[PDB]
């Protein structure tokens, strides 16, 4: 399988910084089908971005990603209270789908 | 006394090599958000508030153009008289209409046990040929819509961006940057380039295309003066928005297909400017 | 030959006989709020033909400007004077490509569907003259009581919804006359040119054509064109192109503003004076 | 001094033998699926994954052509058939006012629902079979075997791919939905289309014999019938036929070509 | 050498008594099931098996034509030449009477206009109207009184040269089962609209000021054989629903008024 790491482990940043989070696959993602997750405590993961750079519906702009191969970033470009939860990188690339082992963001 | 892009115009040269023909396949720019669906653009957004209306840039269908450079004319750029490329006819269609007929492909059942459901709703088809890059006045559905970065849209809009605003004055000088929602060719400039669109909107509008090898359309204006290709360019702009296609969810996404040109050229004698 | 009350001799042909005057002009919805110009007022509807009251700013009215020309006239007492004559029309509908915005504001087709388009009945009118457009008065409801800021037919009767030849206007106040109460004049406008057509209907498509190669003759069967009194152009319009729908289910009339490009020649006059 | 498909034009030839007319009834190539109903694709699927898109053969119309012989020609300078006009139309339009035979009522009680929907109506007369350029919705489709679709197919091939060029040289082989007639080719064919799509379009289809379009180009030469052969082609997928139980099948009629040719000196 | 029809073709008689006029109303034949509702055809049956497809006499519209006797003529033969006819659809009006026995569009609504498919065919020759067979289902059994493709195999729902008709008798020949023939109708000038779709609306134009011009490119118009003039016609304008929903195609009538003039010809 697709094995993703994920940079930093955890993220120590204040509200309004832009934060930056790193996913990493051993090998080539087909098609750039890596998906971006959050996850708040207690809560099913949400869908910020598919397709490695496509926005979800109904998800806030200050989200995006970029890279494609083995390089993915996760970029929130003004922190909000609620954004400092976890995030998963999910690749679909390959089968079987695999994801990251999180990033943790804490408020600085 | 012919006057056309700031140039004194002068008889058509009547020689052997006088007539040349250019040509190009100018491909669409609906999005392409997946590098499997080329073509298409991503999935339409629906109903978000006026103040809080932010497009995903691979959602965003953009006006396409290509600079085809020409044979340089003049040995000397000092002559009495010069030679100057003049667009006197196009050819022109949509590439690939019939692919359309794939009903099996990904397409909501019109009903139980029916078919795909064929691409149809709003579209655009325009193109354009000029001696320089087409001109464009910018109108916006939605003065606060937060365009994405790499799109070039209206700067500082305002209410009156949603109707006319004249600060809204572009070159299409860029491909995958223009959106088509923000831009119209400008009927106050394009002095040296014909244009041609339809817009045909609505929920279940159908498309209709024509193909022929036997059609043209004449690029001379009342003059009998056609585009001249300043600095041996000529222009070609594109946008063939031909519908929505709906996947099985209903999420619906802008279908494009190429625009083939064939452009006929003379020489035309130019008085010297300089 | 006689036109607008003065006796019409030859076409002036030196270098400087040819001029070009352009307009944008802007359409007039309602502009309910500031930030939605170009919109209506969302629609009401199913008001009693006794109780109709529309909102000013649920009306869209005519468009109209005055293009002030060059004095041609080095003098007033010459045997024959110049007037500016329009020629031809280069016009069309700016901003058509802004209907494919289907993410702001516009309900669902269906689930996960983007929004629907602007569609439903629409009209688009021009007219060039040396005067300001002339218009009769025709209502949908004799008993519909207008707006303060609107003009609209004065002590109607039944037979203001068929045709009452009281109600005549000049087209002489920007953002007053409602569309659906006037049509430009068949029985006047000697000194005008018009067009427009109306496609009626809940679900009808927009169909807008541009391009920078079409141009409109505005001379008449004897081959004059508007005479432009007092140096004077008159550009018209109306552009409500269908109706856009909220999430909600209402719906507001979008207009598009209406560029003119008017290409006028010197003719020689007989001095009326 | 003009060069039309690789050969100088020359003047030409009158008289009475000078002049020839060809006619051909080119019959549909829908799929034909079942042996009783000629002229009717395979029901069409839907809903297939872009990624598994995997078509019936006989669910896929195919581009109807046929090779014409013309007269034998070959005197001082060698001889072609021209081709000057063509009178065409579909052929069996009425047969549409059948709303007994198997299509689904359009309520209760009502008559059966008439075809209608995606519309093609396509001819094309040349010297040379017809260039094509291939388009494809979805450049993953495994095309079935006796279909010739583009091969080496990219995500390029969904907009304009140069390398998908061929011929029309087989008769029910290359599916409407891969191939387009080609606008950067065809010097010696004539093509006219037009495609109509949409659930509910009507079809629209007119019928005279005084209706002749004008096979000659802006120099006043008509494609020039090379080996003494005339290719024409079609395409006439006139809607979808709505069984009962609401599948759905492309249905085709016959295109009839009537073309009047001239003999034309020419030089290599 | 000028042939049209198998007769060489001379100077057009330049007399005073040398132009005539005729003019026809012909009749729809939409299959008239009772003797109250002629114009209308039986109500539609749907959903018969291919394999199983019987239709009722009543429920076929057919072809309308009528032969138009002319002026017997006969130094040089003389042969009535058609120039010209003015043709238009009679009592399209009718149509906007919602009142009687069609199906309220809604609850309180006015009655559903005529709509849907509909075929509007025209043909002025001086021989009847030379016609292809093509069926959408060729196990189609047609009843007694009908004149329909003979011996119809897989290929009559395609192209089968077989079926040749002459138009040579009125309210015979099925619409659904014949066309004009493109490959003959040498001496007739014909022209159709096919407009298919479940709510297609009818769109029909009466002006006395159009005429269609009826000599090819020649310059001669159909050559009246025997001192015949053939007028055939279809003009199927919708279906009419009733309250129940069943549906009846509904056929007007079509004017024609041919404007003739002498033609010297030799045999
Ligand atoms: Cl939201
Ligand atoms: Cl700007
Ligand atoms: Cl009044
Ligand atoms: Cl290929
Ligand atoms: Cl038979």
């Amino acid at each position: 399988e697709i094995v993703l790491t994920q940079s930093p482990g955890t993220l120590s940043l204040s509200p309004g910084e832009r934060a930056t989070l790193s996913c990493r696959a051993s090998q080539s993602v087909s098609s750039s089908y890596l998906a971006w997750y959050q996850q708040t405590p207690g809560q099913a993961p949400r869908l910020l971005i598919y397709g490695a750079s496509s926005r979800a519906t109904g998800i806030p702009d200050r989200f995006s990603g970029s890279g494609s191969g083995t390089d993915f970033t996760l970029t929130i470009s003004r922190l909000e209270p609620e954004d400092f939860v976890v995030y998963f990188c999910l690749q679909y690339g390959s089968s079987p789908l695999t994801f990251g082992p999180g990033t943790k963001v804490d408020i600085k | 006394l012919l006057i056309k892009g700031g140039v004194e115009v002068l008889e058509v040269k009547t020689g052997v090599d006088a007539i040349t023909e250019v040509e190009c396949f100018l491909n669409p720019e609906m999005g392409d958000p997946d590098e499997n669906l080329r073509g298409f653009s991503l999935k339409l957004s629906a109903e978000n508030d006026f103040s809080s209306d932010s497009p995903e840039r691979k959602m965003l269908p953009c006006y396409s153009t290509a600079r085809i450079p020409l044979p340089n004319l003049n040995e000397d750029l000092t002559s009495g008289n010069l030679l100057m490329w003049e667009a006197v006819t196009v050819q022109t269609e949509v590439i690939g209409i019939t692919s359309m007929l794939n009903l099996h492909a990904g397409s909501q059942k019109v009903h139980e046990h029916g078919g795909g459901k064929p691409i149809q709703g709003s579209n655009f088809h325009f193109f354009a040929v000029g001696g320089d890059p087409l001109e464009m006045q910018g109108v916006l559905m939605n003065y606060r819509t937060k365009y994405p970065d790499g799109t070039i849209t209206p700067k500082n809009p305002t209410a009156q961006s949603q109707v006319m605003n004249t600060d809204h004055k572009a070159y299409l000088d860029k491909n995958n940057a223009y959106p088509v929602e923000c831009w119209v060719p400008d009927p106050s400039r394009n002095e040296n380039t014909r244009y041609f669109g339809t817009f045909t909107g609505g929920e279940n509008v159908p498309p209709v295309l024509h193909v022929t090898n036997t059609a043209t359309t004449v690029l001379l204006d009342e003059q009998g003066v056609g585009p001249l290709c300043k600095a041996d360019s000529l222009y070609v702009s594109a946008a063939d928005i031909c519908g929505l296609f709906t996947n099985s969810s209903g999420t619906q996404q802008w279908r494009g297909l190429a625009r083939y040109f064939k452009i006929r050229l003379r020489k035309r004698s130019v008085k010297n400017p300089y």
